[PDB]
């Protein structure tokens, strides 16, 4: 449920990818929409073509939540509590979908920072990402 | 699966530059470490149990390389992806009893490997072709689950 | 999939006694209620959102019955399970974009339906044949995911 | 994360299937071994043939944990804390496997008690079962 060793390990990678969060947030969704075309069902009001400023504008807030959840890694569920309704209550998002974005999110850090993502970091980050996807899918359980 | 002309280019052009011994060992080590339950299948390999144990095991390097070469055979045959994994399917399914969902876990981890290793040349289009393949192969080992 | 003689007996003998209108509506209502995200696919049906809303919706009964009749076609063809769901695969995959994992969720829920309804006559052997089928059909809608 | 409505709903079904727990525990594994032959990899020291008294003896303790976890539905992780090592640390069980047993477990209650398992109960029980499978797979995260 997130050991002390994973924590001082996830606090660590987010202070190294800090001022790039936002750009990785743009590229993350963009890769998602290309590699998993189905995810576009949810964003029909957007311009989704490679390059969009809505997509840029959106990725800047997805990074937002991530950076934040990392600042409050002891209390991730109060930190993200309004976002759990949007995704589960209102928009009714298939849970399989949280894996896909997170997966895309790792691809991007590995591209721009091959050496932050050691095997072990890959481990801590991977359980942090789908402890974030559990807070956002919480009301289904 | 049906493949486009331009899809085979991204796939084939990229295979051309891959170090199988390097990645082979990344792919397998990461699997063992990120999903520690995959460990029980490999007990004949002596100690696993700690990240550094996994890393410094000669079996992990040798096995890893074999796994990747296998994906090789897919790059080669693109149209014939079944029939080429038939005997391998029997082995993973009938003898070992590896649940298919782990074949997906190994595919995803493979993409992270190629991602970190190729940097900016792993364009989004290319990552989409690579997913189509990693999924085709994973599907082609499922086979013997009837 | 390859089916045994004795396997077809358990499957066919049991289909013979099933009320499609009753179960059809159980299967679908339970899906909507146990996995509330499946709800967004059915918005044209007016209000869902509460267990009792789901239960008293005429669409849920009518749709439910159609779904089950579909499984009917599988009981009938046993050897030809693809080709029979081809057009249905295009619809679920290409038009709606239902992730395949929900096809498993509907299979499992179906077994609970037949389980509660048949009591002791849902022997373990029979439940094993029924799983082999529910999995064959779910696999045969996956199809159009290449 | 288990609402007050799911709770007074799971406390309810377990006082109705109370003195049958044990028998449903035997039949549960038995169905698992027949419908998912792979699960027998884990029990090689057992006699697994339809009828076994090891299988009967084992099912009596699997019911055990369940009944117990229900008695302490506010603190399921302290209730089951020694069982999480056995399954995750020692025996290293594929997590997909917790779904299969739980699924078999619902089949059995629906057989012997068609009317306890309304759509709604089915819902509460289904989230209770894989909050139990999360305590037992906890050390993988
Ligand atoms: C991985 C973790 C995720 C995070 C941190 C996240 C974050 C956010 C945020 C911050 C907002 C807007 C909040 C506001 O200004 O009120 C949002 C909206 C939205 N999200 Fe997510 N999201 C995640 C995953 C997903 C996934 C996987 C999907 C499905 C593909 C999804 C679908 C949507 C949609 C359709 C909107 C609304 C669009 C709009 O407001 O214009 N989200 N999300
Ligand atoms: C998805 C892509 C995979 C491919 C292409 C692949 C390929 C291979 C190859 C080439 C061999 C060795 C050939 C031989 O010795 O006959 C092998 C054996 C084996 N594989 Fe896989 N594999 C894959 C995934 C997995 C997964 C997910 C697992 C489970 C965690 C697994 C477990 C094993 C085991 C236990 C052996 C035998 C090891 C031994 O004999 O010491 N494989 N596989
Ligand atoms: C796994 C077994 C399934 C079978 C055999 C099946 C079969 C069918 C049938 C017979 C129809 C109506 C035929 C027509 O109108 O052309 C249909 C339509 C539909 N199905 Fe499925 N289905 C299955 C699973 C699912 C799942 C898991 C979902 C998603 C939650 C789903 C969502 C839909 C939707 C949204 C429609 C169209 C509804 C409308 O037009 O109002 N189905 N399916
Ligand atoms: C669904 C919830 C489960 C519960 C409540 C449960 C409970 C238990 C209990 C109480 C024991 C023996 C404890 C002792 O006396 O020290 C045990 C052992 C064991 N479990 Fe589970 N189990 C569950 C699921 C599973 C699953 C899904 C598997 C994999 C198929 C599994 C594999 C095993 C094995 C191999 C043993 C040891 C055999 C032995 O001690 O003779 N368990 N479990």
């Amino acid at each position: 449920v997130l050991s002390g060793t994973d924590k001082t390990n996830v606090k660590s990678i987010f202070s190294k990818i800090g001022g790039q969060a936002d750009d990785y947030g743009a590229e993350a969704l963009e890769r998602m929409f290309v590699t998993y075309p189905q995810t576009k069902t949810y964003f029909p009001h957007f311009d989704v073509s490679p390059g969009s400023a809505q997509v840029k504008a959106h990725g800047k807030k997805v990074a937002g939540g991530l950076s934040e959840a990392a600042n409050h890694i002891d209390d991730i569920a109060t930190s993200l509590s309004k976002l759990s309704d949007l995704h589960a209550q209102k928009l009714r998002v298939d849970p399989v979908n949280f894996k896909l974005l997170g997966q895309c999110f790792l691809v991007v850090v590995a591209i721009h920072n091959p050496s932050a993502l050691t095997p072990e970091a890959h481990a801590s980050l991977d359980k942090f990402l789908c402890a974030v996807g559990l807070v956002l899918t919480a009301k289904y359980r | 699966v049906h493949w486009s002309a331009e899809e085979k280019q991204l796939i084939t052009g990229l295979w051309g530059k891959v170090n199988v011994a390097e990645c082979g060992a990344e792919a397998l080590a990461r699997l063992l470490i990120v999903y520690p339950w995959t460990q029980r299948f490999f007990t004949s390999f002596g100690n696993l149990s700690s990240a550094s144990a996994v890393l410094g095991n000669p079996n992990v390097r040798a096995h890893g390389k074999k796994v990747l070469t296998s994906f090789g055979e897919a790059v080669k045959n693109l149209d014939n992806i079944k029939n080429t994994f038939a005997q391998l399917s029997e082995l993973h399914c009938d003898k070992l009893h590896v649940d298919p969902e782990n074949f997906r876990l190994l595919g995803d981890i493979l993409i992270i490997v190629l991602a970190g290793h190729f940097g900016k040349d792993f364009t989004p289009d290319c990552q989409a072709a690579w997913q189509k393949l990693v999924r085709a192969v994973a599907h082609a080992l499922a086979r013997k689950y009837h």
